[PDB]
């Protein structure tokens, strides 16, 4: 397995990857977003995977420190680890390819210092490979971790727990019922259309 | 996040228009990433958030597809009671069940390393713990081990050339997100698809269910249980971030009513019979400063206004406020109009002596804030409508139509008792502090910002490094729109600022830096290759790397 890929720059400066299988389709692509985005990636890949604190902080008020773990929480290591491996060459390519791409620029700036971002040396660390594991992390993290995880239940109970000292237990479930609604009024707008 | 799509029935030029706005907040350096994929298959272009894998925004010349906030709850939290002799002791059923634990090593720079634990119990990780009350809350997630079938399904909706190919890769998804279909022929669909849980009905939506093994899961709901419209009608399908589906309830964290701010965008529809696609690109423009909760108190503040004395009632305000649009004009810094103002502090009055007695001080706070823009930050991103927007507006409907066993928030007043002092309130309030001059109410405009940090509060460039506007709009932090004629298609999009984040190490920025700010400020598109011969014509720059994949 010997192939080529060839990244293309349009007026605007977004790559066209041209590649005959998924390692060199993805390869090219995660070479390109290494020399657009390496500080920005390498630390989107840290807060998602909870490695934040270990370039910088602890703070202000050990704020790192204190998501670090809390990301940890959220995620666990062992099942994202067998989901990655369980899957055919094939589709393990995407994300290795992406990978090993994302660190065959990041090994140039390694050996041409000329090409480091401004923001190493300002916050005086070095930029580290990126793995498979970190490439889904990315996207759990920022994907189905913050538009998919969110949940406001436990705060909507504490709601009635407080009316339900003030008012309940007869009128503080009723109040509770106005300012959290089960179903919405029948009333509002639907994108798909309703018997109309 | 604000998608718009259209058939060729309502488009002058025959086209399936398919116009998708992103909501995620704006950073520096730029939130998402344009590619082109093309080969072994794949055959993409367009933009993604986090230069993932998968192309989020984008069309292949035989589908367009966006994607904006699944409103479906995947995540129920269970609340258990712990042995008071033993607090790593849960109960399931039908006795005392030892908790799972792993333990995490965090590196701290300077610092050393510190060690926590996380709880895990048959539900999931455990969120949050009370020893007082004897409880712990555990968080389950209805699409955990599902995470990389979820990537890949997402990613083949490249490969998909049609509606039922869409579906069939649809269905492997177990994460809730709103999928938006548009195809050459004049062919719009829309899916939310997610494991939906069959959860028992003596579990109450708001709350956390019973971790005593009582409150349990059914399964997972089969595939007609997501909400699912192809080809409607009316000839649109137009999405805000409201309800999937008319059968359809509210999710522990999304709440709706009548006032939506979707509406904004459904209105323009019914305005013209047929328009061309530079009208529905400029139904954006219409969208991005109209105000999103004046449309529906309009009504009951004009009735007021004419049912008045006109002798000296104040009628003086509310005649300069009917007037009034939505829009947010300014002036170099100050808005032009009195009447935002007015109705920003008229808000705040009705929340004084409404949503102040009844909620609970602790999170007063999340129903009596009033929502949209101002020039100090923070700005998330969507205006919308806050809770005690939200709670005033279904109090109207519930006095217009008593329900007995239900409680009214207005009680022993009328709703025009309460807003006619909110609004002597509120006159009273600029009239104090303000200079006292209707003709010279103004509020300073809102300010449009780039974070230089990411929304997890992680840094993603140096401190101080942001962009601003004039100038704040409501709209995408991207902006795409995707055209197919007979004679092909046309990707149209303007990602600000920039594609390239890199700032040479001695000062000096990548031309492309901020290339796409000053286009994103007008509406304007970005044209973007799509069939090969334009990316063989129009590429300026061109690097060719040689490997090879082994073990
Ligand atoms: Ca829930």
């Amino acid at each position: 397995q010997v192939q080529s890929v060839e990244v293309m720059r349009d007026s605007y400066g977004v790559p066209h990857v041209f590649a005959d299988s998924h390692y060199g389709l993805y390869y090219g692509y995660g070479y390109a977003v290494a020399q657009d985005r390496l500080f920005q990636m390498d630390m989107a890949r840290r807060s998602f995977v909870g490695t934040t604190a270990a370039v910088l902080g602890p703070g202000e008020q050990d704020a790192y420190v204190k998501y670090d773990m809390q990301v940890r929480q959220n995620f666990t290591p062992a099942s994202i680890q067998r989901q990655i491996a369980a899957l055919s060459k094939d589709e393990r390519d995407i994300f290795r390819g992406y990978a090993d791409g994302y660190n065959a620029y990041l090994e140039q700036v390694r050996r041409r210092p000329e090409l480091l971002p401004k923001e190493y040396v300002d916050f005086d660390f070095q930029p580290e490979p990126l793995t498979d594991f970190d490439v889904v992390m990315i996207w759990v993290g920022s994907m189905a971790n913050r538009f998919s995880d969110t949940n406001l239940e436990v705060t909507a109970l504490a709601m009635r727990q407080s009316l339900e000292k003030q008012h309940g237990p007869e009128r503080g479930r009723a109040l509770f019922d106005e300012l959290l609604w089960i179903n919405d009024t029948t009333a509002p707008t639907t994108v798909p259309a309703p018997a109309a | 996040s604000n998608l718009w799509s259209t058939r060729p029935e309502r488009v002058q030029e025959g086209s399936t228009v398919l116009i998708n706005g992103p909501q995620f907040g704006w950073y520096n350096p730029a939130y998402t990433y344009g590619i082109g994929l093309h080969g072994a298959g794949f055959d993409v272009v367009g933009n993604t958030p986090f230069a993932y894998p998968i192309v989020l925004f984008g069309t292949n010349s035989e589908i367009a597809w966006g994607a904006t906030a699944g409103p479906q709850d995947v995540v129920d939290i269970y609340q258990e009671k712990l042995n008071p002799s033993r607090a790593d002791q849960y109960w399931f059923n039908n006795a005392w069940r030892t908790m799972e634990q792993r333990k995490e090593r965090i590196q701290v720079r300077g610092q050393a390393d510190r060690e926590m634990t996380i709880w895990r119990t048959v539900h999931g990780p455990v969120m949050q713990f009370d020893y007082d009350q004897g409880a712990a809350y555990s968080k389950k997630r209805s699409w955990d081990g599902y995470e990389v079938q979820s990537l890949l399904a997402w990613l083949n909706v490249a490969k998909a050339r049609n509606w039922t190919e869409f579906l069939d890769q649809a269905s492997k998804m177990a994460i809730s997100i709103n999928w938006y279909y548009a195809d050459k022929h004049g062919n719009i669909g829309y899916v939310s698809p997610a494991f939906l849980p069959q959860r028992p009905a003596d579990q109450d939506i708001r709350v956390p269910a019973k971790g005593d093994g009582s409150m349990e899961w059914l399964g997972i709901k089969s595939f007609d249980a997501i909400p699912k419209a192809y080809n409607p009608p009316q000839g649109y399908l137009v999405n805000w971030n409201n309800k999937p589906a008319p059968d359809k309830t509210n999710t522990d964290t999304y709440y709706w009513t009548y006032g939506d701010r979707m509406n904004e965008l459904v209105s323009q529809y019914q305005q013209k019979d047929l328009f061309s696609v530079q009208e529905i690109w400029e139904f954006n423009q219409k969208a991005s400063y109209s105000d999103v909760n004046w449309r529906y108190f309009r009504p009951h503040l004009e009735k007021l206004a004419q049912q008045l004395p006109a002798d000296d009632s104040s009628k003086a305000a509310l005649t300069m406020l009917l007037a009034w649009d939505g829009m947010e004009q300014d002036q170099g810094g100050q808005n032009a109009g009195p009447a935002r103002v007015l109705f920003k502090t008229w808000l705040e009055e009705m929340y004084k002596q409404v949503l102040m007695p009844v909620v609970p001080e602790s999170h007063r706070a999340m129903y009596s804030q009033t929502g949209f823009a101002t020039q100090q930050g923070p700005n998330p991103g969507s205006i919308n409508l806050s809770m005690g927007t939200k709670v005033l507006l279904r109090a109207l409907v519930l006095e217009a139509h008593p329900d007995p066993k239900r409680v009214n928030v207005f009680g022993e007043r009328s709703s025009q008792e309460i807003m006619h002092t909110a609004l002597q309130n509120a006159q009273a309030r600029l009239s104090q502090e303000q200079g006292a001059q209707m003709a010279r109410w103004t509020m300073p405009t809102s300010v449009h910002r780039f974070s230089d940090k990411n929304f997890t509060g992680t840094p993603q460039t140096m401190p101080g490094n942001t962009f601003a506007f004039t100038g704040y709009q409501n709209r995408g932090t991207e902006n795409n729109r995707v055209v197919f004629d007979a004679k092909g298609v046309e990707f149209c999009d303007a990602m600000p600022p920039g594609q390239s984040g890199f700032t040479d190490r001695n000062g000096v920025r990548s031309p492309h830096y901020e290339d796409q700010l000053k286009l994103y400020e007008n509406f304007e598109c970005k044209t973007m290759d799509v069939t090969h011969a334009d990316i063989r014509r129009n590429a300026q720059s061109s690097t060719m790397l040689l490997i090879q994949p082994q073990p």
